[PDB]
C-alpha cells in the first residue's frame, strides 16, 4: 500500500512516498538523506499530533486512499533547536488571485 | 463529400481526449467497464464498416454499446437504433460526446470517461477552464494559450 | 541524482524526485531551479502532477481524476505550458 506525502517545514516541502507498513523512523531516514539532519533531531506530525518513531504510517492514519499521488497527505516536520525542538511551523502556500467574473 | 478535412480535425480532437481506445473490441470494452460506476464511458473503433466509432458505457445492467456514424461531414448517433429525425448532428465527435454528457447532468447516460493514460497538465487545465467558461476570448491569457484552448473547447 | 529542488517565486522550496521532475521537458532540458514567475500555490500542484503522471503512465490501474481548483487553473495552464508537461 503506497502512501504519497508532503513533508513540510517552514517553506520546505518534500514530495516523497512510502508504504502504510513504513515506520515513522523510516520516514525520518528519508528526511535525513535529503535535509542532512539525523532522525533524533526530527519530530514528525500528523496535524498537531506527534508521531512515535515505532508506529507505522498506517498506524498513524496515513492510508493509500487518503495519501494519493494527486492529493498527498501532509506530514509536519520540526527540527532540533539547541537543547529542544523548534515549534512546528508550516508556512502556507501563496493565495490565488480572484477569479475572473466569467469563471465564477 | 466525406469532408476529409473536417474528419481529420475531428480525429485530432479525439486523439486529445485521452479516452479514445482505438482498435478495442466490444469484449475488451466490456471487461474494462464491467465494474465501473454507472455512466462511465469510452470511445473506440467500431467493428462495423458502416460506422466510424462506438461508445461503450456502463449501465446498471452491464456495459452497453452505441455506434456513431459519420456521413456528409456530420457525426450522429446510430439511426438504425434511435429515431433519425430527433438525432442532433455534429461537426465534431468530441462535441457529440460533450453534448450528451452535459445533457445528462441537467436512453444514453454518460458521466465520466475512462482514460487510457494520464493527460498532460496543460490539457487538464484546459478541461478545468472549459468547465468554468466558454469565453476564451476574454481570459487574461496570452494569445498563444487562447489558441490552445480553442483547439479543444470541450468539458470532457 | 535522487532529488531536485524547485523554488517558487515566493520562495517555497519543493524537493522532488529527479525522475519525477523530468516529467517536465523544460526541467529536463536544464540541483536547484528557481521559477521567478510561478508562485507556490501553482508550483505545489505541478509537483503533485509529476507524482500522478509517473504513477499513472503505463499502468493497469484505472486513472483517477486530477483535481484542479478553478482559482489556480489559469496560472497552472501557463506554468504547464512553460514547463512542457
Ligand atoms: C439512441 C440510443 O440512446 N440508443 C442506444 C443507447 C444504448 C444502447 C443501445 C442499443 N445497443 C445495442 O443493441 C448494442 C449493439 C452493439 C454491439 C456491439 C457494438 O460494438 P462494435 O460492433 O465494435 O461497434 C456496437 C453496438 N448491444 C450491446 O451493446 C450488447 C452487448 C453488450 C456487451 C457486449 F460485450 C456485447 C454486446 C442503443
Amino acid at each position: 500500500m503506497d502512501v504519497f506525502l508532503m513533508i513540510r517545514r517552514h517553506k520546505t516541502t518534500i514530495f516523497t512516498d512510502a508504504k502504510e507498513s513504513s515506520t515513522v523512523f523510516e520516514l525520518k531516514r528519508i528526511v535525513e538523506g535529503i535535509l542532512k539532519r539525523p532522525p533524533d533531531e526530527q519530530r514528525l506530525y500528523k496535524d498537531d499530533q506527534l508521531l512515535d518513531d515505532g508506529k507505522t504510517l498506517g498506524e498513524c492514519g496515513f492510508t493509500s486512499q487518503t495519501a494519493r499521488p494527486q492529493a498527498p497527505a501532509t506530514v509536519g516536520l520540526a527540527f532540533r533547536a539547541d537543547d529542544t525542538f523548534e515549534a512546528l511551523c508550516i508556512e502556507p502556500f501563496s493565495s490565488p488571485p480572484e477569479l475572473p467574473d466569467v469563471m465564477k | 463529400s466525406m469532408q476529409a478535412a473536417r474528419l481529420a480535425k475531428a480525429l485530432r480532437e479525439l486523439g486529445q481526449t485521452g479516452w479514445y481506445w482505438g482498435s478495442m473490441t466490444v469484449n475488451e470494452a466490456k471487461e474494462k467497464l464491467k465494474e465501473a460506476p454507472e455512466g462511465t464511458f469510452l470511445i473506440r473503433d467500431s467493428s462495423h464498416s458502416d460506422y466510424l466509432l462506438t461508445i461503450s458505457v456502463k449501465t446498471s445492467a452491464g456495459p452497453t454499446n452505441l455506434r456513431i456514424e459519420y456521413q456528409d461531414g456530420k457525426f450522429r448517433l446510430d439511426s438504425i437504433i434511435c429515431v433519425k429525425s430527433k438525432l442532433k448532428q455534429f461537426d465534431s465527435v468530441v462535441h457529440l460526446i460533450d453534448y450528451y454528457v452535459q445533457m445528462c447532468k441537467d436512453h444514453l447516460y454518460l458521466t465520466k470517461p475512462l482514460y487510457t493514460s494520464a493527460p498532460s497538465l496543460q490539457h487538464l487545465c484546459r478541461l478545468t477552464i472549459n468547465k468554468c467558461t466558454g469565453a476564451i476570448w476574454g481570459l487574461p491569457l496570452p494569445t498563444r494559450l487562447k489558441d490552445y484552448l480553442e483547439e479543444y473547447k470541450f468539458q470532457v | 541524482m535522487m532529488y531536485v529542488k524547485l523554488i517558487s517565486s515566493d520562495g517555497h522550496e519543493f524537493i522532488v524526485k529527479r525522475e519525477h521532475a523530468l516529467t517536465s521537458g523544460t526541467i529536463k532540458a536544464m540541483n536547484e531551479v528557481n521559477f521567478r514567475e510561478i508562485p507556490s500555490h501553482v508550483l505545489s500542484k505541478v509537483c503533485m502532477y509529476f507524482t500522478y503522471k509517473v504513477r499513472y503512465t503505463n499502468s493497469s490501474t484505472e486513472i483517477p481524476e486530477f483535481p484542479i481548483a478553478p482559482e489556480i487553473a489559469l496560472e497552472l495552464l501557463m506554468a504547464a505550458n512553460f514547463l512542457d508537461c
